[PDB]
C-alpha cells in the first residue's frame, strides 16, 4: 500500500497473494525492492520457552495486550 | 462590407446551390470527375444541427477566439502595466535570457486565458462532436481526418483509419535523429541556465524559445555549433547593387522558366502589391498570393531588399505557378490534392534558391568563395530547429485531440493526459503543476481558432519527398541539401505533371507521378539530415541520449504525505472529496504564516493558491510545494516548510481528526517527550 | 423621522454573531488569537459552505476566505460575519442557509480550534439532537 | 489616473475612473451595478494607495516639523 497507492480497506487477508500478482503483472522493477515477511501460524506456536520464561516473557506479554491490563 | 455584401452574396449562393446537388445520389455515378465535385457541393456541415445549437456553437467560437486576441496579463509588482500575448508577451519567450521572467509570461499566459478557454473548449468539443455524427462520421476527428481519404479508384485507396497508423509509423523512424538533436540542446542550455536543467531529465517547457515550444528556432544564438563563422547573407551585396523590389521578382520569374515553367501573365505583371506605398494609403503586408479567377493572378507583399524577402517571392510564386497550372480544371477541382502539398511546393522553391551554388551564379555571393564543412554545419542545425523540432510537438497534439473527439481521455483527466505525452513523447516537463481547471492546449492558437494540425506534419514529409525526386531527375551528385533543380527541364516536367491535376485525381496518384510511390516517406528527410546526424553523435559521446520522464523542476522541494482515513477513524470516517483538500491547503497555509511571524517577525500573506499540490492517489497521497504569494518563481526551501509543519502538526492533525501515524509526512519524523512517570 | 441612528447597517440583517472563549475551554495550554487565526476562521467558513451546497443542492461553488466577510472585532473574542457569492459582491448569501451549513460542519470548525460548543457558540443556532438512553 | 477596473463575467472589458465608471454612478439606476462600481474601485486602487499613503504621511510630518 506504501508502494503502489492503493486504497486503504484495500488488499486484506483474503487477497494477498491475488493481489500479489496483479502488481508485479502491471509493473516490473518494483516488486523487487519489497520485504515480504513468511510468517505463518505454527512457526508462532512452536517456541521452546520453559522453566521460567512461559510466566516472564511469554505469559505477561499477553497480558498488556488484554482489556484491563493492570488487573489480570 | 463592400466586400461583405459580396462576400454573403457568394456564401447564399453555395447552401442554394448545395440543397439542388442532393438530387442526384452517389450510388449511380460513374464518370470520377463529375462524382468528386457532387461530394464537394453535397456536405452539410453544420447545417444538420438544431437552429438553436448551431447559434450556441457560432457564440464559443467568437468568444474563444476574443479571448486569445484580447486577453492580456499584467504585472505583480505593477498592475497598471499589462500585456497582450501577441506584441510584447511573444518578445519575452524569444529574445530573455532570464529564467525568472520566462516563467512568470509561461505560467500567467496559461492561468487567466487557460480556464476561460476550459468550460468554453468542453461545450465546444460536445457541440462539434454532434454535428459528425449527423454527417455519418465517428467522431469530429474522424471529420478532419476525411480530406485524406480516397474511395475506390483501383489500386489507389486509403481510409481514414489509415492516417493513423502511417502518422506513427513514420514517427518512430524519426525518433533517432530527434534524440540526438534533444540531447544536444539540453547540454547547450546547461551553460545558460546551469543549476536548472537536469542532464538526463526533460527540457523545462518556458525554456524553449517561444511560448509553446513549437519551434526551436529561436534556441540558435545558445545553440550554434561554430559561432565565430557567420551565416551566408547577401543583404549587403543586394544594395551595392542596388536591387529594388522589381529585380528581386523578375530573378523569381527566370528561375521557374529555367526548369520549363511558364512566364507571367501580363495582367500579373500588371496588377500588384509588390512595394509597400508608406503613405496614409493603409493595408494588409502579410504575403499572399492571390487567385481570383479567369486568369488573374496577383501577389500582394511589403516587400523590402533583404535575404528573406528575397526567398519568400521565391515561395510565394511557386503559390502562383500551382495556381496557373490547374487553371484548366472544374471550379471545385482547383487547390491541390490534399492540404498539405500546396504549402510544400511553395518550400521546395525557396530550398532550392537559398543555395550558396545558387547565389553565385545569380550575381551575389562573389565568384570565388568556397564554402567550408563548418558553416554546412551551421547551416543544417539551423533547419533541424525549425523542421525536426517541430514534428514531435505536431504529432502529439493531434493525437491528444483526436483521442479527446473519440472518448478515449474522459473530461476528468484532460491535462494529466497532456503532460504525460509531453513527457514522453516531446521530452519536454511542466515547471509548475497543472489540475483539470486548466485548458494548456487551448492557449495555442490553431486550438481555440478550430483549425485542424496534421497537416504541418504531412507537408514536411512531402517536401523533402519532392526535392529527392527532383535532385534525382536533375542529375544531382552531392548531398541532398546543396541540391539546385534550376536549368533543368526534365525536372521540371515531373512536377508539372503533378502540378496540372489539382484535385482531379487522387493524392496517392498525384504523389506517384513525382516521387514513384503512393505512400509518404520519411527516408528522404533523414537523408537531408544525414551529414547532421553524423556530427550530432560524435557529440553527444559522453552526455546521456534520452530523458527520464520522473525529473521534475519542483520536485526537489516537494513533501509527500500520506493519509491513512480507515485506519484513525475505520467507521465514523468521512470521504475525502476536494473540498478537503482546500482546508488541507489552508491549514498549510495557515502554517506558514505563523512560522513567519514568530520565527522571523515578517508578515508573509499566505494563501491556498499557494501551495501546489501533484500526483494525486486512491491510496491518498500527493506532493505539496509552496511558493511566495504572488511570485510563481520563488518556492520556499524544504527545510524551512518542515520547520514551520513541526511547530503546527498538532493543529494540523485536530483539523482533520488523525493522529501523528495517519497524518505522516515522510521526512518530518516526531521527536520529543520523556516519559518520567513517577515521583 | 428626522435624524440617523448609526446602528442600522445594509448588512446587518444577515449577519451571525460569534463568540469565543478561549481560556474557558483550555484555560492554561491556551493559545494567542492574532490575525492568522481569524484566516483559519474563514476557511473553515468557506470549507462548510462548500460541502452544504454539494450534499444538499449538488451545485459546485468555489467559496474563499475573502467572502466571509468581518465585522466589529472585540477584545472578548466576538465579530459579526455573512457570507457572498464567490465574485458578486451584491449576492448576499441567506442568514437561513448559513445557519444550515455551520449546523452540519459544527464538529468540524470545533476540533480545528481546540473548543467545545459552548466556548464557541453562534447566537441563534443552538445545539439539539442527542438521546441519553443508556441502559439495556 | 490610469487605474482600472474590470467585469467579473467579462475580464476583458476593463473601465478606467474618469470615462465610464464615473457615467455609471451617475447614471444607474441600478443597485447592484452602483455597488459593483462602489466597491471594485476601492479595492485595487485602495490598497496600493494604503502603503503609498502612509509612507506619504512619514515623511510629510518631517517637513513640516523642520520649518517649526
Ligand atoms: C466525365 O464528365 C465530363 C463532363 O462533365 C467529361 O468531360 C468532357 O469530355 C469530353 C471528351 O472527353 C470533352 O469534349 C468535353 O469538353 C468535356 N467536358 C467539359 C465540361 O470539359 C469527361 O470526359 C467524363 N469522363 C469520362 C471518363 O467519361
Ligand atoms: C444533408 O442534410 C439533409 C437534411 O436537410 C439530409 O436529409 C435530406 O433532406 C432532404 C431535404 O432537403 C430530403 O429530401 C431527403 O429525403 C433527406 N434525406 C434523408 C436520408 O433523410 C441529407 O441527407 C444530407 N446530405 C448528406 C449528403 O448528408
Ligand atoms: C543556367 O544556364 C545558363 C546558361 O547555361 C547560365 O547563364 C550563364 O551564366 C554564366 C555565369 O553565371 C555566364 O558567364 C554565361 O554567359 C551565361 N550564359 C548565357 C547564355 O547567358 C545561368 O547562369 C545558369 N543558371 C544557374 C542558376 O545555374
Ligand atoms: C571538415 O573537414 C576537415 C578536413 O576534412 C576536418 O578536419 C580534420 O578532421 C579530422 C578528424 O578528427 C582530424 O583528424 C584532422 O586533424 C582535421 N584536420 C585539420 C586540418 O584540423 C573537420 O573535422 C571537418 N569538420 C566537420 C564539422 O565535419
Ligand atoms: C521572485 O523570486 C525570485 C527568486 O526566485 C526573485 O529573483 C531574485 O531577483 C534578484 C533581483 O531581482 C536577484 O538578485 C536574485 O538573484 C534573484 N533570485 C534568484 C534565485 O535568481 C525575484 O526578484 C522575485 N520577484 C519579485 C517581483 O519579487
Ligand atoms: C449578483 O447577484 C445579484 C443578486 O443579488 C444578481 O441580481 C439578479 O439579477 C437578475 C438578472 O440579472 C434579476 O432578475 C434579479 O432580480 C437580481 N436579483 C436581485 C435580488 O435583484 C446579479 O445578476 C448577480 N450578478 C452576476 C454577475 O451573477
Ligand atoms: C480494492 O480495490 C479494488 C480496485 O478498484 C476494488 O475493486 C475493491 O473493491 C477494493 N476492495 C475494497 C475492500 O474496497
Ligand atoms: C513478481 O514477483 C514474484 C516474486 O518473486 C514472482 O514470483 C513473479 O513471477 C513476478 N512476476 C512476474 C510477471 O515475473
Ligand atoms: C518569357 O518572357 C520573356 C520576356 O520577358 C521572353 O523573352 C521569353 O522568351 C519568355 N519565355 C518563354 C519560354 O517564351
Ligand atoms: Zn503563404
Amino acid at each position: 500500500i506504501n508502494g503502489f497507492d492503493l486504497p486503504e480497506g484495500n488488499v486484506t487477508q483474503e487477497n494477498f497473494v491475488d493481489m500479489q500478482q496483479r502488481c508485479n503483472a502491471s509493473d516490473p522493477a518494483a516488486y523487487a525492492q519489497l520485504v515480504f515477511q513468511t510468517c505463518d501460524i505454527n512457526a508462532f506456536l512452536s517456541e521452546a520457552v520453559e522453566g521460567t520464561g512461559l510466566a516472564f516473557i511469554v505469559f505477561t506479554e499477553a497480558i498488556t495486550k488484554m482489556p484491563l491490563s493492570p488487573l489480570w | 462590407q463592400n466586400m461583405n455584401n459580396a462576400g454573403d452574396k457568394w456564401s447564399a449562393f453555395l447552401k442554394e446551390q448545395s440543397t439542388l446537388a442532393q438530387m442526384y445520389p452517389l450510388q449511380e455515378i460513374q464518370n470520377l470527375t463529375v462524382k468528386l465535385q457532387l461530394q464537394a457541393l453535397q456536405q452539410n456541415g453544420s447545417s444538420v444541427l438544431s437552429e438553436d445549437k448551431s447559434k450556441r456553437l457560432n457564440t464559443i467560437l467568437n468568444t474563444m477566439s476574443t479571448i486569445y486576441s484580447t486577453g492580456k496579463v499584467c504585472n505583480p509588482d505593477n498592475p497598471q502595466e499589462c500585456l497582450l500575448l501577441e506584441p510584447g508577451l511573444n518578445e519575452i519567450m524569444a529574445n530573455s535570457l532570464d529564467y525568472n521572467e520566462r516563467l512568470w509570461a509561461w505560467e500567467s499566459w496559461r492561468s487567466e486565458v487557460g480556464k476561460q478557454l476550459r468550460p468554453l473548449y468542453e461545450e465546444y468539443v460536445v457541440l462539434k462532436n454532434e454535428m459528425a455524427r449527423a454527417n455519418h462520421y465517428e467522431d469530429y476527428g474522424d471529420y478532419w481526418r476525411g480530406d485524406y481519404e480516397v474511395n475506390g479508384v483501383d489500386g489507389y485507396d486509403y481510409s481514414r483509419g489509415q492516417l493513423i497508423e502511417d502518422v506513427e509509423h513514420t514517427f518512430e523512424e524519426i525518433k533517432p535523429l530527434y534524440e540526438h538533436l534533444h540531447a544536444y540542446v539540453r547540454a547547450k542550455l546547461m551553460n545558460a541556465y546551469p543549476s536548472y536543467i537536469s542532464p538526463i531529465g526533460c527540457l523545462p517547457a518556458h525554456l524553449l524559445g517561444d511560448m509553446w515550444g513549437r519551434f526551436w528556432t529561436n534556441l540558435y544564438s545558445l545553440t550554434v555549433p561554430f559561432g565565430q563563422k557567420p551565416n551566408i547573407d547577401v543583404t549587403d551585396a543586394m544594395v551595392d547593387q542596388a536591387w529594388d523590389a522589381q529585380r528581386i521578382f523578375k530573378e523569381a520569374e527566370k528561375f521557374f522558366v529555367s526548369v520549363g515553367l511558364p512566364n507571367m501573365t501580363q495582367g500579373f505583371w500588371e496588377n500588384s502589391m509588390l512595394t509597400d506605398p508608406g503613405n496614409v494609403q493603409k493595408a494588409v503586408c502579410h504575403p499572399t498570393a492571390w487567385d481570383l479567377g479567369k486568369g488573374d493572378f496577383r501577389i500582394l507583399m511589403c516587400t523590402k531588399v533583404t535575404m528573406d524577402d528575397f526567398l519568400t517571392a521565391h515561395h510565394e510564386m511557386g503559390h502562383i505557378q500551382y495556381d496557373m497550372a490547374y487553371a484548366a480544371q472544374p471550379f471545385l477541382l482547383r487547390n491541390g490534392a490534399n492540404e498539405g502539398f500546396h504549402e510544400a511546393v511553395g518550400e521546395i522553391m525557396s530550398l532550392s534558391a537559398a543555395t550558396p551554388k545558387h547565389l553565385k551564379s545569380i550575381g551575389l555571393l562573389s565568384p570565388d568563395f568556397q564554402e567550408d564543412n563548418e558553416t554546412e554545419i551551421n547551416f543544417l542545425l539551423k533547419q533541424a530547429l525549425t523542421i525536426v523540432g517541430t514534428l514531435p510537438f505536431t504529432y502529439m497534439l493531434e493525437k491528444w485531440r483526436w483521442m479527446v473527439f473519440k472518448g478515449e481521455i474522459p473530461k476528468d483527466q484532460w491535462m494529466k493526459k497532456w503532460w504525460e505525452m509531453k513527457r514522453e513523447i516531446v521530452g519536454v516537463v511542466e515547471p509548475v503543476p497543472h489540475d483539470e481547471t486548466y485548458c494548456d492546449p487551448a492557449s495555442l492558437f490553431h486550438v481555440s481558432n478550430d483549425y485542424s494540425f496534421i497537416r504541418y506534419y504531412t507537408r514536411t514529409l512531402y517536401q523533402f519527398q519532392f526535392q529527392e525526386a527532383l535532385c534525382q531527375a536533375a542529375k544531382h551528385e552531392g548531398p541532398l541539401h546543396k541540391c539546385d533543380i534550376s536549368n533543368s527541364t526534365e525536372a521540371g516536367q515531373k512536377l508539372f505533371n503533378m502540378l496540372r491535376l489539382g484535385k482531379s485525381e487522387p493524392w496517392t496518384l498525384a504523389l506517384e507521378n513525382v516521387v514513384g510511390a503512393k505512400n509518404m516517406n520519411v527516408r528522404p528527410l533523414l537523408n537531408y539530415f544525414e551529414p547532421l546526424f553524423t556530427w550530432l553523435k560524435d557529440q553527444n559521446k559522453n552526455s546521456f541520449v534520452g530523458w527520464s520522464t520522473d525529473w521534475s523542476p519542483y520536485a526537489d522541494q516537494s513533501i509527500k504525505v500520506r493519509i491513512s482515513l480507515k485506519s484513525a477513524l475505520g467507521d465514523k470516517a468521512y470521504e475525502w472529496n476536494d473540498n478537503e483538500m482546500y482546508l488541507f491547503r489552508s491549514s498549510v497555509a495557515y502554517a506558514m504564516r505563523q512560522y513567519f511571524l514568530k520565527v522571523k517577525n515578517q508578515m508573509i500573506l499566505f494563501g491556498e493558491e499557494d501551495v501546489r499540490v501533484a500526483n494525486l492517489k486512491p491510496r491518498i497521497s500527493f506532493n505539496f510545494f509552496v511558493t511566495a504569494p504572488k511570485n510563481v518563481s520563488d518556492i520556499i526551501p524544504r527545510t524551512e516548510v518542515e520547520k514551520a509543519i513541526r511547530m503546527s502538526r498538532s493543529r494540523i492533525n485536530d483539523a482533520f481528526r488523525l493522529n501523528d501515524n495517519s497524518l505522516e509526512f515522510l521526512g518530518i519524523q516526531p521527536t520529543l517527550g520523556p516519559p518520567n512517570q513517577p515521583p
